[PDB]
DNA sequence: CATATATGCCGGTCTCACACGTGCCTGGAGACTAGTAAGCGCTTCTAGTGGCGGTTAAAACGCGGTAGACAGCGCGTACGTGCGTTTAAGCGGTGCTAGAGCTGTCTACGACCAATTGAGCGGCCTCGGCACCGGGATATATGGTAC
DNA sequence: CATATATCCCGGTGCCGAGGCCGCTCAATTGGTCGTAGACAGCTCTAGCACCGCTTAAACGCACGTACGCGCTGTCTACCGCGTTTTAACCGCCACTAGAAGCGCTTACTAGTCTCCAGGCACGTGTGAGACCGGCATATATGGTAC
């Protein structure tokens, strides 16, 4: 029986996804959420598939950006684990409130 | 004259795995269990702001279809400019 | 001498100050912040309006563009009211 | 004969001046008749909304004349004006009083 | 003799300076620094008195802001003391630093 | 000796206090002088660049304002 | 004659097109003859400056064709382009490989 | 039929691409990102030029405005090289016509 | 509890900025004309939507255990206070004059025009770059083991 | 040291997207016209600068010591890695039509032009809001000591 030590696969994954550019959220779930949120602003809206892709590109870009800043705040607190309070300080200092 | 499936709790399609993958590209190694709801919260606020603006552009153009340009102008407005979709 | 002439919104801030606070005044500095404020928001709404026109291949900035602009520019409540006072004054102006 | 469009629209804010500034400002080839009316209306509203709260902030301070602080206090204590002027600095405005709770002394008698 | 416990005057000063809106850097030391930095871009330069005020208003504002965010970063690390590393994290997250 | 030191320990303290800072590290003061300088540099560089273009030898408040605007630090009450 | 004003300036970028987009662009009542030439030159420069670094990245990745990742690598690794495009998202760019030190496993005699 | 006429900088990007990297090509998406780049920087310069004119009560955007724009808007060594490349093309144009 | 001190406040005193009345002047507002932007009909057909089933990669769950979060400790000194000492900022001042910036003359240059033509576009056709795959060479983390 | 398990790197294979030929056609180039923006130079006198010498207030440096940062330790469980089972994304195809995108007709809208008429300005005033402030009142931090 073989077993990696906690964090060995995490590093592996960091390298894997920082090499790649493929979108990391599944396409259909994201779309349903775009339709769901758009429907609540206006009924009977259609989307050019590019407008969804553009929206997904912008969303993942934003979230990867935010996990970086989060991670720095985690590390600033002599920790290695990101926590809601990390996200919250990142967003506060960004001015997103 | 055709029933559209009523859309409900789709923010949960932003799964734990997907959020973790996003944190990985961000060079995050370890993740609290409370991060995935916190994240969904933030994603949802982000998407609502861009789509509010996007749809405003559409409504002004008297269109019923949201265009990639509408999203691009929305994003530019919010200071999150995006190359590779026109404009 | 030479005189020289430089405009402002100073009068219109005072006329509005007397409507809402009839027995209250305002320092020249504070008048400058109100003047900066008006020109800023003007630039913002005009600008957004300018782009709205351009994005749709239209050569005119109509009250429509000024509205869509205000809706993008002002937060939830402030926008609601703005769109009221705006539509109202447009309606009042065309009837006279 | 001759009466200001400002009055026709029921505004203190100069509809005519605004129409000029829209044309002079290279925003589009042409400017509609409603555009300067609508815009002037919004500008006057926001002016009122700020002055309303700024006037208040003066009374609370026991002063008849609005100073920059009253405009700051007004803008930073209203959620929606503070978002609109998030990226703006008000000269001689100062900041809202706000010590972080962790910085306050022990006091554990409640 | 009499002595205020360390922390107490500091809180009074926070209360004091948050109350006021007066500029907190002395004007002439500032005015000399503005001229000093300006010389390195264009020589034989003259300043409207108002332009030096504007720069000083915008500088104090910016720094007072940054100390707010620096203070939050210090508190985040369970401290009460702001340290260079706090200013650096604030500036990094703001987008100013890399 | 330099003009930057004219931005004194106590001045920086006052600024921090208005910021709500209770306790200040000894190293802060130099760090802040570094930050302040980069701020003035970036702002003044643009202000002068505006002066240059107006073919003036006097930096106006309108230069600084347009400069502060460019950098996204819009200032009210100096001619915005 | 009919010789491209592009050629008169010794540029690949279309000086005439840029002259149109400046006039049609709600920018100013009048546009000089220099403006579009100067502008098209700066656009051509910056285009070349990034296409150099993006081509180099493509060749390092054993590829004939520049793809967005190549532009992302080109732009983020260059100090001055990264600052110019600091507030820009390149669709399908990804991120620069960067793992903070404190996350890397200890006891490595490499 | 025969879809409407859409302009693009993609003809001049390929030209400069062949100048700089003669054996290197470019993908649809890459060319798209290059188009967004040229449109973006155009607008940034054209705007700061428009403001310089206005701030100085001038009815005309000249090469002198483009220049100052480029000084304000490009960082250090990129501005220096851009200005020179700019000034040159003007000078070369001034004498030709 | 009492004592020390910082701050808040009163009521009076003064001063200078505000807020008013008074020209004066230019920048608009009533006509008025004349051409274009855009509104609104009609048509084409693109691409957005919704549905189905085969395949399987990703998601979900539960398990087990490790390494990181957290809290409590204790040591050392970097701070905050407060004092007596030094320094220079601020000020009111009296010049001194660069230059901001206003006015008035005169090209040079840029818009507008509206026939002439090749630069640049949408199709269309087609290979060669590269996506995808599996075989083999390392590279590293983990764990077996001998010392 | 030994071995298990990812990842890298290789040619081989097949698809389809980049890129190059074509032919049609707009928007850009010509070249002549005309209106005025702005270049240039003179003049004015605003307001920026600079040497002076008081008078404080603010900076400085110093020395005490306390609360806080910081490194250590030990506890404990939350979070990681992995095997199994569950699920729904993806793919490739249908079939269906909304509405996007484009064209031609047509006219209220607005811009451009004069003339006029008061709205907004720079000026000049005098006076009341508020800055200052002495000394007095109130709130609160701080330590003593007896429980
Ligand atoms: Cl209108
Ligand atoms: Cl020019
Ligand atoms: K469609
Ligand atoms: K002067
Ligand atoms: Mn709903
Ligand atoms: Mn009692
Ligand atoms: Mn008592
Ligand atoms: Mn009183
Ligand atoms: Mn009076
Ligand atoms: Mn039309
Ligand atoms: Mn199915
Ligand atoms: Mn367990
Ligand atoms: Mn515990
Ligand atoms: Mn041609
Ligand atoms: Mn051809
Ligand atoms: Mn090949
Ligand atoms: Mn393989
Ligand atoms: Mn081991
Ligand atoms: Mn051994
Ligand atoms: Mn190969
Ligand atoms: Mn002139
Ligand atoms: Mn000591
Ligand atoms: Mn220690
Ligand atoms: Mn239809
Ligand atoms: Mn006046
Ligand atoms: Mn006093
Ligand atoms: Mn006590």
């Amino acid at each position: 029986p073989h077993r990696y030590r906690p964090g060995t696969v995490a590093l592996r994954e960091i390298r894997r996804y920082q090499k790649s550019t493929e979108l990391l959220i599944r396409k259909l779930p994201f779309q349903r959420l775009v339709r769901e949120i758009a429907q609540d602003f206006k009924t009977d809206l259609r989307f050019q598939s590019s407008a969804v892709m553009a929206l997904q590109e912008a969303c993942e870009a934003y979230l990867v950006g935010l996990f970086e800043d989060t991670n720095l705040c985690a590390i600033h607190a002599k920790r290695v684990t990101i926590m809601p309070k990390d996200i919250q300080l990142a967003r506060r200092i960004r001015g997103e409130r | 004259k055709r029933h559209r499936k009523v859309l409900r709790d789709n923010i949960q399609g932003i799964t734990k795995p997907a959020i973790r993958r996003l944190a990985r590209r961000g060079g995050v190694k370890r993740i609290s269990g409370l991060i995935y709801e916190e994240t969904r919260g933030v994603l949802k606020v982000f998407l609502e702001n861009v789509i509010r603006d996007a749809v405003t552009y559409t409504e002004h153009a008297k269109r019923k279809t949201v265009t990639a340009m509408d999203v691009v102008y929305a994003l530019k407005r919010q200071g999150r400019t995006l190359y590779g979709f026109g404009g | 001498r030479k005189r020289s002439r430089k405009e402002s919104y100073s009068i219109y801030v005072y006329k509005v100050l007397k409507q809402v606070h009839p027995d209250t005044g305002i320092s020249s500095k504070a008048m400058g912040i109100m003047n900066s404020f008006v020109n800023d928001i003007f630039e913002r709404i005009a600008g957004e309006a300018s782009r709205l026109a351009h994005y749709n291949k239209r050569s005119t900035i109509t009250s429509r563009e000024i509205q869509t602009a205000v809706r993008l520019l002002l937060p939830g409540e402030l926008a609601k009211h703005a769109v009221s006072e705006g539509t109202k004054a447009v309606t009042k102006y065309t009837s006279a | 004969k001759a009466k200001s469009r400002s009055s026709r629209a029921g505004l203190q804010f100069p509809v005519g001046r605004v129409h000029r500034l829209l044309r002079k400002g290279h925003y589009a080839e042409r400017v509609g008749a409603g555009a300067p009316v609508y815009l002037a209306a919004v500008l006057e509203y926001l002016t009122a909304e700020i002055l309303e709260l700024a006037g208040n902030a003066a009374r609370d301070n026991k002063k008849t004349r609005i100073i920059p602080r009253h405009l700051q206090l007004a803008i930073r204590n209203d959620e929606e004006l503070n978002k609109l002027l998030g990226g703006v600095t008000i000269a001689q405005g100062g900041v809202l009083p706000n010590i972080q709770a962790v910085l306050l002394p022990k006091k554990t008698s409640a």
